[PDB]
Parts: structure tokens; sequence; C-alpha cells
């Protein structure tokens, strides 16, 4: 429950600390373009840091468990080898 | 191998006198661990009748044991 | 010959990852922002226990 | 959400059983915040190559072709990012979890260069 | 490899309580629990990470092994020898 | 307590030993001449008796 605990820490940190903050930075910046695309890019940051933060947290859990099962896949590969 | 050594395995996986008691306190836990999930191995070896206990035995004395812990 | 690995890593690199980083770019595309990270959000909510490792393999 | 304590204690309260007993308490090591670190700058890293691989050419015609302004906004970010990485790793910094994690249990290069280690045996022994 | 133990440890560890409890092991039990005691090690080190005074105790009274501190210093008596178990007594 | 472990006394226990008298009972015990037994009759009592040190069986 430590990678949950983790990326909840991280959605709840993400989704209502950085992204909300630089959205409404995106929707003030609406007299110079130069600002609100760097807003928007900004904005391009943190979510594609969030999103990487949850895939990347259910992939080690995913393949950590995954490998264990291939591993067991392994084993029974090589019974059949040795029988056959 | 004495409990001490057993203390010295644990202390080398966690890296003073106090610390040492606390250390063979916790390696007699271990061994007592390790009698009571035997003792359940034989409990369930001899309710099924066999001289010897088996790897299928303690492993679910074991998870019957982690179940109520 | 290898057909298992050439199999698993054509699945992983462009049926999963491919899809992923389509489906991002094209919702992010579709105008705006709040309307794809809310929409990804489902679609990553009832896609669970499907787009897992083991599931691929 | 800043207050990462409360956070923190509520989601262990909130997923694990009634009957585990959560009664120590550590705050998490150095070789804890080395690999947090680590995958937040790997992670990153990827991120702003992919975003500014994707919005090249808004950049480009709005600078109208001036790569050095793209390269001060570049270091503008790669400022902003560390300096946002410097307020989580002190915010984590007090924080609560279980010490049975090592570098090795959260690391995604390694336990993929596993994963496909593993996978290249089971084709190898599946082709033999 | 230098975290899990050795079949020859687990052997001079508790062959007299096999021997005085009739308990008759082959190897494929006695590599079963030498990959045993690596999850028994990660399980105890997780209920019990640092250690205090009464923390222990109330983890072991948790644990169903013991009801009191007789039954800490009553346990380490038949686990240690007597210097070791006298150190224990003054310790508690 | 010492008069009625020499005389053999079968209604000794853990319950008339004091808290004062407990390190004097753990010296007992480490001296391992003591049979420690829990009652049939009534679990949790452990009744205390010292070995036979006259037998020649």
């Amino acid at each position: 429950t430590t990678i949950d605990v983790l990326s909840s820490l991280f959605i709840n940190l993400f989704e209502n600390d950085l992204i909300p903050q630089a959205l409404k930075d995106f929707n003030k910046s609406d007299d110079d373009q130069f600002r609100k695309l760097l807003y928007k890019l900004d904005l391009r940051l943190f979510q594609t840091i969030s999103d990487q933060m949850t895939r990347d947290l259910k992939d080690i859990l995913d393949i950590n468990v995954s490998n264990n099962e291939l591993c067991y896949q392994l084993k029974q590969v090589l019974a059949r080898k040795e029988d056959l | 191998m004495d409990t001490e050594a057993l203390a010295n395995y644990l202390l080398r996986q966690l890296s003073s006198s106090q610390e040492y008691n606390k250390k063979l306190l916790l390696a007699c836990g271990f061994q007592a661990i390790l009698r009571k999930i035997l003792l359940d191995a034989r409990t369930r070896a001899t309710a099924e009748g066999l001289r010897e206990v088996y790897p299928y035995h303690i492993e679910a004395a074991t998870q019957a044991f982690l179940d109520s812990q | 010959t290898d057909t298992y690995n050439s199999i698993s890593n054509f699945i992983e690199n462009e049926l999963t990852a491919l899809l992923s980083s389509d489906d991002y770019l094209m919702d992010d595309l579709a105008g705006p922002n709040e309307v794809c990270r809310l929409l990804k959000a489902q679609v990553i909510e009832k896609r669970k226990d499907a787009m897992s490792r083991g599931k691929q393999d | 959400p800043w207050e990462f304590r409360k956070v923190i204690q509520a989601e262990y309260r909130e997923r694990l059983p009634r009957n585990y007993e959560l009664k120590h308490w550590k705050k998490p090591s150095k070789i804890m915040i080395g690999s947090i670190l680590r995958l937040l700058e790997t992670n990153t890293v990827s991120a702003l190559d992919s975003v500014f691989e994707k919005y090249e050419k808004e950049m480009n015609q709005m600078t109208h072709g001036d790569n050095n302004e793209v390269k001060r906004i570049y270091s503008k970010k790669e400022r902003l990012l560390e300096i946002i990485l410097t307020k989580i790793k002190k915010k984590l910094r007090q924080a609560k979890f279980p010490s049975r994690i090592s570098e090795r249990d959260l690391d995604i290069e390694y336990i993929y260069s596993k994963r496909q280690f593993i996978q290249n045996r089971y084709s190898q022994e599946l082709q033999n | 490899s230098i975290k899990p133990l050795q079949i020859m440890d687990l052997k001079h560890l508790t062959r007299q309580f096999l021997n005085e409890n009739r308990i008759i092991l082959p190897k494929q039990t006695w590599s079963t629990i030498q990959e045993e005691s690596l999850n028994i090690m990660d399980f105890l080190k997780q209920k019990i990470g640092t250690l205090q005074k009464q923390e222990l105790v109330d983890s072991f009274i948790d644990m169903g092994i013991i009801n009191n501190v007789d039954d800490m210093f009553e346990l380490a008596h038949e686990l240690l020898p007597l210097e070791l178990q006298s150190r224990i007594e003054s310790y508690l | 307590l010492m008069k009625r472990l020499i005389e053999h006394d079968l209604n000794l226990t853990l319950n008339d030993f004091s808290s004062k008298t407990i390190p004097i009972y753990r010296l007992l015990l480490r001296a391992n001449i003591i049979t420690v037994i829990e009652g049939s009759t009534n679990p949790g009592t452990k009744y205390i008796k010292l070995i036979d040190f006259n037998e020649t069986s």
C-alpha cells in the first residue's frame, strides 16, 4: 500500500496544487500569447508528469507480479521440455 | 551456530548493550515463530497421517498462521 | 527465429504505448484541457485489469 | 494537499485492513529520496522532450525562428521544474512510510530489464 | 546470496528441536523453510522496525505467542544460554 | 515458599509468588531444578515443584 499512498499523494498534489494554479495562470494571461503558451506548456508538463507518476507506479506493481507469473510459466515450459 | 550468531546476522542485516538485548529478544522471537510453525506442520502431517512433513503442509500452516497475524 | 519476442515486442510497442500516446494526443488536439484530462481519467478507470502486462502476456 | 502527512495518514488508514496496526511510523530515508528524485528526474526529462517535440511549430512561429528564445525558455522551465523538485523533496522529507522499501524495490529500469531478460529466456525455451 | 540464509545454518539452528520433538525434514522441506526464513524476517521487520521497551512486548502479545513478560523471560529461558537469559532478566 | 518446596507441597503455583518474589522465582527457574507444568484442571495456573533430588531409579 506504500506505492498506493505514494500514488495518492502525487495525484492529490498535482491535481489540487499545481495543475489548477497553472490553469488559472493560463486563463489569466489573455493579453499576451507568449506567457499564455508558457502556461499552456506548463499544464502539459504537470499533467504528463502526473500521468507518468500513476502509470509508472501501476506498471511497477504490474510488472512485479507479471514477472512471478512469467517465472511460473517458464518453470512449466522447462518441465515440459524435460519430459519431451 | 548460537543464538548470538543469529543476532549477528540480524545486526548485519540492519547495518549498544541495550540494542544487543533487543536483538537477542528478536532472535528469540524468530526461533519461537519457527518452532510454532514446525509444530503446526507436524500437527497437520499427523492429521493426514504422514510421518514426515512436506512443503505444502508447512505452506498451509504458515498461511493459516499469517492469516491470524 | 524468435517468434515470441517479436509478438510481445510488437504488442508492447505498437499496440499499447502507441494507443496511449495517440489517445492522449488526439484528445489534446480534439478542440480542451480539462475535457481531455477528465475523459482520460474515466477511460483509464474502465480499462482496469485489461491493459495490464498479465493481459498482454 | 501540500500537507502530506494528513493525506498519508488518511490513505494508510483507508487502504489497509482494520486489524493492520500501524504503530511504527518512520520518516523516509535517504535512499528513498534518491530513488524518488531519480524517477522524477527521468520522467521530467521524458515529459519535457515529448512536450517540446509536440509543440515545436507554435514555438517556432511565435518566436519567428529564434532558437535562442527557445533555449532560454527551455532553461527557464528547467529551473522551474528543479525548484518544484526541491519543494516536493522538502515536503516528503517531513513524511512517514515503512522502511521495508529499498532502491531495488522501486526502480523502473531494473525491473524492466529483468522482465526483458526473463521474456527472452521464455521465448528461447519455447523455441527449443 | 547475502540476505538469504543457508541450509546448514538452519540445521545448526533447529536441529535439536527436530530431534527432541520427533520431526523428519526432507530436503524439499529444508529448501522451503530456507525460503520461508526470508518471509518471516521481512514480516518481523515490517511489524517491528525500531526497538524500544513497551512496543516489543505489546507486539509479542499481539503475535499470539506470549501473554506477559513472564512468558517473555520463560521463552528466553528455553532459547538462550544461562548468561544471556540472566542478562535479559536484568534487562527486563 | 521454601518450606512448601522442600516438603513438596502439591498446592504450590504461581499465585502465591508476589511481585517481589518474581526475581527469586526466576533465579529458581534458571537453576533448572523445578518442574513448570500447567494444571489440567485449572489452565493458566502453573503448578511448581522441585525435581526429585534423591531418586535412584
